[PDB]
């Protein structure tokens, strides 16, 4: 039996206290106005074991404790743990353990299973999730954490499913860490009757949920339904105005996500530069280049708390996500008077006669006080720095000119007379000194990124390669949604000719073995939704640009769509226009006044029954 | 206000040797990296090789990896591309470009390009 589930089965995505918000989440939900299964009881059952794909939504309106159990398990025989929610009166508990559930899921003393095995985390929650009146429960599981819901609410007179909106309150979710592929329901029998098993299916589709300051959900849109409710979530609101708007490719939702960021597992000894025994001076520094590594910036702050850890260009907290190609590391030691002087654009003595960052520098400086490390009572003259030179320099101009400072008027060349000094000024370090003169060891990490295959990225793991399906790809930071195809393109074109003001990623370079991953849009078809406003009625239309009233069905993938939207993409009452094809209107041979500018001189209105019409812009 | 002039090009034969030049006058940035690009009939543009300005890092494409060679001499500030063992799929317009390593993937400047026509 197939019925219609109209706006029922909405739960809370996250366990936060957001109030008066419009949060759009992407989890497993039940699409509105979808077909579900409804069975009864006879006196063994009415349907076999239903496949538990992602989640389950059970509805029941009976009483006297007829349906008070749920079975969850992969195979129920030599497998992982199984969820058993047995609702009782004196010893109502949730015994989550590995059992031997047979084919008969009859409650009524425990004849559901045969034997027990090793158990796991078991909840002892005495509050029973039991209470005409309709009982609805949403069971789901993600990241090894089974989530339960319950919205037992008084129901109206006898019917199949009540109207209105409901939000199942969050129950006591529990971590188990298993997988479920089969689902059953327990039934109680007095003499060893009828029941109402209402089972559905949860798909990973987007969902817009609006909250209230009182602490409850007022209304929510499925965002995977008729063009009106489809466009309702693209504007992040619950009301629309009279006019034609565009979609956001939310019809085909990306089921899976692929990352495939790294390709190696060997770590990187970048900490070997930070804990070096003897560093270098500012006069003659050494830049170490690293490539083909695995950068793990989380272990950077494992040392003593540093000072002035300002990372310009990138986010200091978000460092383990963006990839690069080369890692340059130059470390030296400066005085405490210039701890903040070393900065991009900040001028001074070291910005002129020493190392200096360019205008755009994605790397970061990291400095730590080393007063207890480099300090000599007589004087630490081994660490010096160039201060006296001819003129200014440019970034990355390491000079090792060991000559006499000769910017004066007369060529001293050894005598060191007027305007003649030593370039490398040897300033000493001593323990008995102030904090302003303490030595600070500073390393300048440089993250060089070129138009080359990735060599060193973040420490994230890898995913599976999914093909021929609308997925979400995040290979090398090009976070997008589409389908990956294997085209005959021998080389990957560099999309930089016309500066790519408005151009999407047509293809990506596979970080794994050499492949051609061309990116294709899942379903765009140039869909435009003409909403006359929810205040008037709930009837909209559709427009498709670049079709011939016959190619639109095979272009928007009408086969992989909801049955409610299929009727709005048929060949009936279609009209060929100079900008595409109009579907869902009646082309009137006459015109009165232009109200809704569909396009190319075509204007629509909403008059009487009340429906969308089609005409031209007569002047 | 800078430019990248090129020199050298014409009809050649398969399995030969060719030298392409890329010079500049007002360009003095040391960290700006250099690169070559090729435009062939039918397709658009394809990257050939890249010399990083931070150090001595050189990188080639997948087809011209062990075939061509590059040399970025900073004494007179000029780039040279020596193409040996010219195959059939080498007739194209070659352009020299310069881009900053820190930033987007788009090239900062272009060149005049030379037509390498393999007989």
């Amino acid at each position: 039996s197939y019925t219609n589930s109209f706006t029922r089965g909405v739960y809370y995505p996250d366990k936060v206290f957001r109030s008066s918000v419009l949060h759009s989440t992407q989890d497993l939900f039940l699409p509105f106005f979808s077909n579900v299964t409804w069975f009864h009881a006879i006196h063994r059952f009415d349907n076999p074991v239903l496949p538990f794909n992602d989640g389950v939504y059970f509805a029941s309106t009976e009483k006297s404790n007829i349906i008070r159990g749920w079975i969850f398990g992969t195979t129920l025989d030599s497998k992982t743990q199984s969820l058993l929610i047995v609702n009782n009166a004196t010893n109502v508990v949730i015994k989550v353990c590995e059992f031997q559930f047979c084919n008969d899921p009859f409650l009524d003393e425990f004849r559901v299973y045969s034997s027990a095995n090793n158990c796991t985390f078991e909840y002892v929650s005495q509050p029973f999730l039991m209470d005409k009146n309709l009982r609805e429960f949403v069971f789901k599981n993600i990241d090894g954490y089974f989530k339960i819901y319950s919205k037992h609410t008084p129901i109206n007179l006898e019917r199949d499913l009540p109207q209105g909106f409901s939000a199942l309150e969050p129950l006591v979710d529990l971590p188990i860490g298993i997988n479920i592929t089969r689902f059953q329901t327990l039934l109680a029998l007095h003499r060893s009757g009828a029941a109402a098993y209402y089972v559905g299916y949860l798909q990973p589709r987007t969902f817009l949920l609006k909250y209230n300051e009182n602490g409850t959900i007022t209304d929510a849109v499925d965002c995977a339904l008729d063009p009106l409710s489809e466009t309702k979530c693209t504007l992040k609101s619950f009301t629309v105005e009279k006019g034609i708007y565009q979609t956001s490719n939310f019809r085909v939702q990306p089921t899976e996500s692929i990352v495939r960021f790294p390709n190696i597992t060997n770590l990187c000894p970048f900490h070997e530069v930070f804990n070096a025994t003897t560093f270098a001076s500012v006069y003659a520094w050494n830049r170490k280049r690293i490539s083909n590594c695995v950068a793990d910036y989380s272990v950077i702050y494992n040392f003593a708390p540093f000072f002035a850890f300002k990372c310009y260009g990138v986010s200091p907290t978000k460092l383990n996500d963006l990839c690069f190609t080369n890692v340059y590391a130059d470390s030296f030691v400066i005085r405490g008077n210039e701890v903040s002087q070393i900065a991009p654009g900040q001028t001074g003595n070291i910005a002129d006669y020493n190392y200096k960052l360019p205008d755009d520098f994605t790397g970061c400086v990291i400095a730590w006080n080393s007063n207890k490390l480099d300090s000599k009572p007589s004087g630490n003259y081994n660490y010096l720095y160039r201060l006296f030179r001819k003129s200014k320099l440019k970034p990355f101009e390491r000079d090792i000119s060991t000559e006499i400072y000769q910017a004066g008027n007369k060529p001293c060349n050894g005598v060191a007379g007027s305007n003649c000094y030593s370039p490398l000024q040897s300033y000493g370090f001593r323990p008995t000194y102030g904090v302003g003169h303490q030595p600070y060891r500073v390393v300048v990490l440089s993250f060089e990124l070129l138009h080359a295959p990735a060599t060193v990225c973040g420490p994230k793991k890898s995913t599976n390669l999914v093909k021929n399906k609308c997925v979400n790809f995040n290979f090398n930071g090009l976070t997008g949604t589409g389908v990956l195809t294997e085209s005959n393109k021998k080389f990957l074109p560099f999309q930089q000719f016309g500066r790519d003001i408005a151009d999407t990623t047509d293809a990506v370079r596979d970080p794994q073995t050499l492949e051609i991953l061309d990116i294709t849009p899942c379903s765009f078809g140039g869909v435009s939704v003409i909403t006359p406003g929810t205040n008037t009625s709930n009837q909209v239309a559709v427009l498709y640009q670049g079709v011939n009233c016959t190619e639109v069905p095979v272009a928007i993938h009408a086969d992989q769509l909801t049955p409610t939207w299929r009727v709005y993409s048929t060949g009936s009452n279609v009209f060929q226009t100079r900008a595409g094809c109009l579907i869902g209107a009646e082309y009137v041979n006459n015109s009165y006044e232009c109200d809704i500018p569909i396009g190319a001189g075509i204007c629509a209105s909403y008059q009487t029954s009340q429906s969308i019409i089609a005409y031209t812009m007569s002047l | 206000e800078v430019q990248l002039v090129e020199s050298g090009g014409g009809l050649v034969q398969p399995g030969g040797s060719l030298r392409l030049s890329c010079a500049a006058s007002d360009f003095y940035f040391d960290y700006y990296e250099m690169s070559w690009v090729r435009q062939a009939p039918g397709q658009g543009l394809e990257w050939v090789s890249t010399i990083s300005g931070l150090g001595g890092a050189t990188y080639y494409a997948d087809s011209v990896k062990g075939r061509f060679t590059i040399s970025r001499d900073n004494s007179k500030n000029t780039l040279y591309l020596q193409m040996n063992s010219l195959r059939a799929e080498d007739t194209a317009l070659y352009y020299c470009a310069t881009r900053s390593p820190f930033g987007d993937y788009a090239f900062s400047y272009w060149g005049q390009g030379t037509l390498v026509t393999v007989s």
